[PDB]
């Protein structure tokens, strides 16, 4: 349920995130990492010390991703069918981690892009990024 | 509600380089815009129409002071947080009969608002710091 | 919404709750009021107190309205569409109080039939609420 | 937690009318089946593929049972919990890395369990004072530290 309005600060704001996306991924995850624990066990056979390689590479995924939903923002569910099957079936990931990553990643744009994260700008986002992780938890329903 | 003497550093030093009372008043704007039902326990605040609109009430930035003002005390005391708001938990809770997973939402507006200011100075060590503080503010409200 | 064998579950165990179906909806509520006091605000002209008229014939509405989801369960939305305003814009009602109302409904159904209730009749009647609960609070999230 | 002496000789006296192992090991079994992802951390009890492996699982009832008895030390210290559970917080979250959310769940499907075991007798108010005990040890659980 996002307004016209709502996603076109999702557009706009994509565009200035994929310009930063391998950054913003990797300080989303060591945000998360570091601020809820819990959500390092699912990366044991990861380096999950600073500057790594692994969690940079996969920092880099997971925007990339963001950008998949982006882009098909009218059916995010078709777009993230292969990873909600993976979170849910092989990684069988707690629903509430979703939550956690997209405060993480909320908090890592209010930080980057301080002017375009207006209150509106911050609605749009979490609506969005609730789809995002509603479509990602839906093998568990 | 432990801290690492480097945290108890970063909360006390970043919690400076801001101004307080407009964290507050933005914090539980945020909280209002970005979950709309939690309006439901300020129709006396006026006009909430919209986000813009939220942002700029009054009454919302004002009561920011407050919260901002206990969220500041709960910061001094981070290790009696039960009795420090205590008086405020049954305030929330047999009172104004507030869902306790409310005050957590707003915990996430008082990072997020953080961030916000602080920019690159609200690294990840410091969130970290900041969560358990928050985490910690929460809990005594609801306990 | 459902599968077939959710389905033929929601159905079969309709059938028992339509015969008391006014029972257990003001049982349901005063489940949700005495364990969850939050929930009463909602209801400040209510009169709250136990074979309450008012009570038990918002209990019937409660219930009436889940029947008319389990009737048109090929389309739960299009049966429940019309509620959506009034709790989300109208009451402004917390997305939290749905699930300790489910929760309370499971409750009183678990006590009622307890053949019926099976790990796996709990699991379908779950997604169903919580599927009900959405569609209630669509015009938040 | 805070209950009359009235509601904690409801509880006192409901809780004597079941059995104990059944409630835990059914309740766990619920948790397994209706919140999927929790069966992550119980690998190594088998056969979890279906509601039915689940319910009838020999680890998953044992394993029931463990959980109720802690469940019932808090019964007998309502005045208590922080301190009871502290051992057992200390376990889930440093340890085990357990959401605290999934602490309230199984909580949940204990006053469930409670309310399928005794019928009419699990009355709303029976109900209320259950869910206090029950919120009392989700949030004993949840406490950071002791
Ligand atoms: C906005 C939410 C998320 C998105 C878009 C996302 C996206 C992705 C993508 C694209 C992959 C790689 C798929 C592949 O290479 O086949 C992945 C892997 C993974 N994700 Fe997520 N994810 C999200 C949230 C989470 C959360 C909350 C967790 C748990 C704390 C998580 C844990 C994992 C794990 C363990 C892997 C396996 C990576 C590996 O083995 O290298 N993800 N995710
Ligand atoms: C970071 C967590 C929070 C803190 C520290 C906090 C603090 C306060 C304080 C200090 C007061 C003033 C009472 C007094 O001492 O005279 C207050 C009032 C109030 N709070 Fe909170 N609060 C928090 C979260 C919330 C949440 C999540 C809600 C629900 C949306 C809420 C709703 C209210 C209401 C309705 C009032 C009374 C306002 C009035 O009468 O105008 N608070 N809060
Ligand atoms: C499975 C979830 C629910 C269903 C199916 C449901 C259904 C209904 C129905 C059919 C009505 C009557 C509409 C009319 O008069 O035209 C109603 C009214 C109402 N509901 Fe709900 N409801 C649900 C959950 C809730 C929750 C969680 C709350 C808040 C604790 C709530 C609060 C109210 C209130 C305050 C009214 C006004 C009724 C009056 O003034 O008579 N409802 N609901
Ligand atoms: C009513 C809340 C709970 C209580 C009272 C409880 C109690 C216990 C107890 C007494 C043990 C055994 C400790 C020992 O003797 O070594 C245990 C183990 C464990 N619990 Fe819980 N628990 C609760 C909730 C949970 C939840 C929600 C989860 C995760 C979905 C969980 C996951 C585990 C795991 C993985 C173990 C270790 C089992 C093994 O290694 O085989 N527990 N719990």
């Amino acid at each position: 349920s996002l307004t016209k309005t709502e996603r076109t600060i999702i557009v706009s704001m994509w565009a200035k995130i994929s310009t930063q996306a391998d950054t913003i991924g990797t300080e989303t995850l060591e945000r998360l990492f570091l601020s809820h624990p819990q959500t390092k066990t699912y990366f044991p056979h990861f380096d999950l010390h600073p500057g790594s390689a692994q969690l940079r590479a996969h920092g880099s995924k997971v925007v990339a991703a963001v950008g998949d939903a982006v882009k098909s923002i009218d059916d995010i569910g078709g777009a993230l069918s292969k990873l909600s099957e993976l979170h849910a079936y092989i990684l069988r990931v707690d629903p509430v981690n979703f939550k956690l990553l997209s405060h993480c990643l909320l908090v890592t744009l209010a930080a980057r892009f301080p002017a375009d994260f207006t209150a509106e700008a911050h609605a749009a986002w979490d609506k969005f990024l609730s789809v995002v992780s509603s479509v990602l938890t839906e093998k568990y329903r | 509600v432990h801290l690492t003497d480097a945290e108890k550093a970063a909360v006390s030093g970043l919690w400076g380089k801001v101004n307080a009372d407009e964290v507050g008043g933005e914090a539980l704007g945020r909280l209002l815009v970005v979950y709309p039902w939690t309006q439901r326990y300020f129709d006396s605040f006026g006009d909430l129409s919209s986000a813009s609109a939220i942002m700029g009430n009054a009454k919302v930035k004002a009561h920011g002071k407050k919260v901002i003002t206990a969220f500041n005390d709960g910061l001094n005391h981070l290790d009696s947080l039960k009795g420090t708001f205590a008086s405020l938990s049954e305030l929330h809770c047999d009172k104004l009969h507030v869902d306790p997973e409310n005050f957590r939402l707003l915990g996430n507006m008082i990072v997020i608002v953080l961030g916000h200011h602080l920019g690159k100075d609200f690294t990840p060590a410091a969130q970290a710091a900041f969560q358990k503080v928050v985490a910690g503010v929460a809990a005594a409200l609801a306990h």
